[PDB]
RNA sequence: UCAGUCAGUCAGUC
RNA sequence: GACUGACUGACUGA
């Protein structure tokens, strides 16, 4: 009911990664993708959704190595790693094989699945849920920035053929 | 002692265990370190009391030295066997000859052997009982290790007993082969060379090489070039100004050299300027107009020559490093102050660009990149990072210092002994500290060529190459540093020629791979017979193979600097002249560069070339000079040629 | 067959 | 720590 669609932007996409033309397909390239040089563009494999929030669900999911799924603003430095500034908060998969989140640049270590964001400033909460064949419930926490926040995705960028994509489940 | 011997280990020591000169071949990161200890312990135990057998150990580069010499220490520490090394670091050695005899397990470096060979402080190779190689790869051609076994072999065919010989090696190589009988060729022929008789591989193990042994994976990077570059364009329309400068006042300068199509960055542009700087120094008039000339020439080609160096430079490192060399050279170092005007002209503009972000080389940008996200994926990694030169050494250093995207790392350096061209290399208690540092606070290490051939930093994640390319031992050797399992190679690079190399020398591993299989089914003894013809026929094309007051002038003013009959060579390798005349042919700088002594300068205020520095022997100190800055004319005739090395000019050497 | 860059190694004088 | 000499291999090019 609360569910909506978010778009990824070519705003903010990086050079190795590669989008789809429906522009709800998210891939990394063969070869590196040419595009304009400015401050706006991560410099790391890393995108930003351009569907601001200021009650939203979205879906994602993560079949088809390593990923972090999260929502950070836009006050966020393009340098730095997503997940490892103050304004991120993420869920990413590590290279050991174990599932972490990272909120408010401090470390919490927690089997994968297809994943969801919930939030609402409306009282600062912030939601993660692992939904494959069951509600199995993830990491949840507090936290409320000024600015309206963005969903953000990091996709690991030297391994080429790794796609993530986005799921409008319907009521 | 802990250790306990895996299976494919014993199995790879009893060919050498029975006594026949063997050739011991695995990959890399197997235990050949191991083999060689298991093969020495079980020599040294079998000679009856009362006699005693001497072990030798070469390896041909330090810091792999002092890794195989502390590994043999602490191995045979318990038992009570003495070792020892003598090496080029060693202060006054006491005697060879004494040292020998008082310790029994020798580690050395070769060409110590070689030298003490030749010179006859060891009499006979007899005296050893046991070789080990640690690169049997090497031995070919004219390399130490390959005179030794001239030696060696040299004894043996000709008419006392004679010492074992192994090697260890994970990688033979194909020499000029394109077929796998060209292969099988050249595979024969390098175990002609040691005595070899039996190649020893894992066979009945190879389920366990496997799992324990992990072979890195490969990957390749193309990057694009710029789209467009301004520094390019400023320096090559610079060096077009100053190459119509040169065309002008000599009648021809493309007839000088027979090269053509020149392109501006490439080193087919430098062997142009070279030959024709070698050219022009031998023009000569019927005698005081010319000197203009030379003098003219000597500066439009040496600038043009430097602005090159400063492209190519700027092609492999960042834009800062290039404008920096040129700068200290126009800084350091008439016609002079033309060309420093039109530099000055455009340094602005230079500076300017320089700083611009967006103008940031692409290649090492992709460095950037794949560094932070390996990173990232695995906080805990090890990088090693090749790159051809010591410059690019220097380069790389400072670009990791001060880039705020690479804070994660903390860099390394690791170069060779000798100090070359302006830069000095490390020595060896400062190769000890960096590599017991990795066994710690660093990150990440910046190599030259020295560390290949195993230099065993466990631990290693990551292998970037950086536009690093040769025959296919060096590829093996190089992919094989990362011992750690889910290791990766990264081989980054912008000419597709590099990328197309790279898989041509794949192919070749793999021909070799099977060459190998295929001489393991020979009977046993037609091996020994043709290995015997080849060594046979190889001696008799060694054996018989073998068997003045010329004026001296300025490379670039042309003036009367010396006579050669007026020169004394001083204990056989410095030069120095004598004369009050001479005295009076150069005017030490009163203030050197350097200054730790005082340099020699031409004494003309039109020219300053390096003739030489000077430096003190004994009670008084004596002026030395370079060949390399001086022309050679005849006495009588007007002929005129160049020597970069005094070996080359012969003249009636007189000692002092 | 001659050239030019590069990287390793040894010797001698301070 | 910096000075001068030799040795070897690899990669280019003509
Ligand atoms: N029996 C063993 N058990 C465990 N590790 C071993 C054993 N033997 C050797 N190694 C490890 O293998 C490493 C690499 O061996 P090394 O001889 O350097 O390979 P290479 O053939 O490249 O020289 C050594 O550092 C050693 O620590
Ligand atoms: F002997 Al190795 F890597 F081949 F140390
Ligand atoms: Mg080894
Ligand atoms: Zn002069």
């Amino acid at each position: 009911q609360w569910a909506i669609h978010p778009t990824f932007n070519l705003k903010s996409l990086s050079c190795s990664l590669e989008v789809s033309k429906d522009s709800r397909t998210v891939t990394v390239s063969h070869r590196p993708q040419p595009y304009r040089w400015s401050c706006e563009r991560f410099s790391t494999s890393q995108v930003l959704c351009s569907q601001a929030l200021s009650k939203h669900y979205w879906e994602v999911d993560t079949r088809n190595s390593h990923w972090a799924v999260g929502v950070a603003s836009w006050e966020m430095s393009r340098d730095q790693v997503l997940g490892r500034t103050m304004d991120s908060c993420c869920v990413e998969w590590k290279g050991t094989s174990q599932l972490s989140a990272w909120h408010m640049v401090k470390e919490t270590v927690l089997r994968p699945g297809v994943v969801g964001i919930w939030l609402n400033l409306e009282e600062g909460k912030l939601a993660f849920y692992s939904v494959d064949n069951q509600e199995k419930l993830l990491y949840e926490c507090t936290i409320s920035a000024s600015s309206p926040l963005y969903p953000a995705f990091w996709l690991y960028g030297l391994h080429p053929g790794n796609y993530l994509i986005i799921k409008q489940v319907k009521v | 002692s802990p250790f306990k011997p895996r299976n494919y280990q014993l199995e790879l020591a009893l060919p050498a265990m029975k006594g026949k000169n063997t050739i011991i071949c695995a990959p890399t990161g197997c235990g050949k370190t191991f083999v060689s200890l298991l093969i020495c312990e079980h020599h040294l135990k079998k000679f009856p009391q009362g006699q005693k057998g001497k072990v030798v150990f070469f390896a041909n580069q330090i810091p792999v030295y002092e890794q195989q010499k502390s590994v043999f220490s602490k191995y045979f520490e318990r038992h009570g066997y003495r070792v020892t090394g003598i090496s080029g670091a060693t202060a006054e050695n006491v005697p060879v000859e004494q040292i020998v005899e008082n310790n029994d397990i020798i580690i050395l470096t070769p060409q110590i052997l070689v030298n003490n060979l030749k010179k006859g402080t060891i009499p006979s190779l007899s005296i050893f009982t046991l070789m080990i190689f640690d690169e049997c790869h090497n031995t070919s051609k004219q390399h130490p290790y390959n005179m030794i076994m001239f030696n060696y072999l040299d004894q043996k065919l000709g008419g006392g007993p004679l010492p074992q010989v192994i090697g260890l090696t994970a990688s033979v190589g194909v020499g000029d082969a394109k077929n796998t009988d060209e292969a099988l060729d050249y595979i024969c022929k390098l175990c002609a060379s040691l005595d070899a008789s039996v190649i020893a591989t894992v066979k009945h193990n190879l389920e366990e090489l496997e799992q324990v042994v992990y072979k890195p994976q490969k990957f390749f990077r193309k990057v694009e070039s710029r789209i467009s570059d301004k520094f390019k364009y400023i320096i090559a329309q610079l060096m077009r100004d100053t190459e119509s400068l040169a065309k002008r006042i000599c009648k021809d300068l493309e007839n000088l050299s027979q090269i053509q199509n020149r392109e501006f960055g490439t080193q087919k542009y430098e062997q142009w300027i070279v030959t024709v700087q070698k050219a022009c120094m031998v023009f000569q008039m019927p005698k005081d107009e010319e000197s203009r000339i030379c003098k003219a020439l000597f500066l439009y080609t040496s600038h043009l020559r430097k602005y090159n160096d400063a492209l190519i430079i700027s092609e492999h490192a960042r834009m800062k490093d290039a404008l920096d060399y040129l700068k200290d050279f126009f800084s350091n170092v008439e016609i002079e102050q033309d060309l420093t005007q039109r530099f000055e002209e455009k340094l602005q503009e230079l500076e300017s660009v320089s700083r611009d972000p967006s103008n940031e080389n692409p290649k090492l940008e992709d460095l950037c990149f794949i560094l932070q996200e390996e990173y990232h994926l695995n906080p805990e990694t090890i990088t090693i990072l090749f790159v051809k030169t010591r410059a690019l050494v220097d380069a790389l250093k400072n670009w990791i210092e001060g880039n705020p995207k690479l804070s994660f790392l903390k860099p390394g350096i690791l170069t060779g002994r000798g100090k070359t061209n302006q830069n000095t290399g490390m020595t060896l208690p400062a190769q000890k500290c960096i590599l017991d540092a990795f066994k710690g606070d660093h990150n990440i290490l910046i190599a030259t060529s020295v560390a290949d051939e195993g230099i065993d930093i466990a631990q290693c994640n990551l292998v970037i190459l950086y536009e690093y390319v040769g025959n296919v031992i060096k590829m093996i050797q190089t992919r094989g540093r990362g011992r750690a399992r889910g290791s990766k190679c990264f081989l980054l690079t912008s000419n597709a020629g590099v990328i197309e190399k790279e898989q041509i020398n794949m192919y070749k591993e793999k021909m070799m791979n099977d060459s190998i299989l295929r001489l393991q089914t020979w009977d046993e003894a037609v091996f020994r017979e043709k290995i015997l013809h080849i060594q046979t026929h190889e001696k008799f094309i060694r054996d018989s193979q073998e068997k003045e007051n010329k004026k001296l002038l300025c490379r670039k003013c042309k003036a009367l600097a010396c006579y050669t009959a007026d020169v004394r060579v001083i204990e056989e390798c410095h030069y120095t002249v004598l004369g009050d005349a001479f005295k009076e042919c150069f005017v030490s700088r009163p203030h050197p560069k350097p200054k730790k002594r005082a340099k020699i300068f031409c004494a003309r205020q039109n020219c300053s070339h390096d003739w030489g520095i000077h430096v003190k022997y004994k009670t008084f100190e004596i002026p030395v000079i370079k060949i390399e800055s001086f022309v050679v004319e005849d006495i009588a005739t007007g002929v005129q040629t160049l020597y970069s090395k005094w070996k080359d000019f012969h003249f009636e050497k007189i000692p002092f």
